[PDB]
């Protein structure tokens, strides 16, 4: 078990109000891994939102790169995911994935977390 | 714009059988610099996330067992599972990781009977 991704959202939200969620580390070190922010229905399917690179670097979708923010705190262990003008399209089940080498994986799955804007 | 197109979107297969199914990416994944292919095959089972199974076309992951084989470069990948076991039934899935934006593949629904 030992390295888990929690992610925690609002569960449902009202539109163009904005959307915050946040990843949760455990187990590995945020310099040595990268952690991407991913979501799925099953309307839209699976959908690559953004990145956050060991060393800060991020990288965005370049549809919602306007309504997203992407950071981190590497004393906390945390990803931040910060999404406006929500529609009700954006409706999924979020989830922040990590990659990187040292670990007994090289990818980290979370849980996801359902944000139903309605 | 990299486009991410799986096949078959389903298939029925049975108890012992090599399944085979295919990924194809509209540019080349293949980094002329370390000859890796950036590509990354996942399985999906009933309300649980997606898990990895084959990173680099064909890296297994931790825990993921020798019947799963992923091959092929360039534009044209494939996941083929030696011989399937029931517990196999899921949704798979293959993501490319050349270029920003990492879209994924839309997905082959595996039956198993």
């Amino acid at each position: 078990g030992q390295v888990q991704l929690v992610e925690s959202g609002p569960g449902l939200v009202a539109p163009s109000q904005s959307l915050s969620i946040t990843c949760t580390v455990s187990g590995i070190s945020l310099s040595r891994y990268n952690v991407h922010w991913v979501r799925q229905s099953p309307g839209k399917g699976l959908e690559w939102l953004g990145m956050i690179w060991g060393g800060g670097s991020i990288e965005y979708n370049p549809a919602l790169k306007s309504r997203l923010s992407i950071s981190k705190d590497n004393s906390k262990s945390q990803i931040f995911l910060k999404m406006n003008s929500l529609q009700t399209d954006d409706s999924a089940m979020y989830y922040c994935v990590s990659y990187g080498y040292g670990g007994d994986r090289f990818s980290y799955w979370g849980q996801g977390t359902l944000v139903t804007v309605s | 714009d990299v486009v991410m197109t799986q096949t078959p979107s389903s298939l029925a297969m049975s108890v012992g059988q090599k399944v085979t199914m295919s990924c194809k990416s509209s540019q080349s994944l293949l980094n002329i610099s370390n000859q890796k292919n950036y590509l990354a095959w996942y399985q999906q089972k009933p309300g649980q996330s997606p898990k990895l199974l084959v990173y680099f076309a064909s890296t297994r992951e931790s825990g993921v067992p020798d019947r799963f084989i992923g091959s092929g470069s360039g534009t044209d990948f494939t996941l083929t599972i030696s011989s399937v076991q029931a517990e196999d039934q899921a949704d798979y899935f293959c993501q490319q990781h050349y270029r920003a934006p990492r879209t994924f593949g839309g997905g082959t629904k595996l039956e198993i009977k």
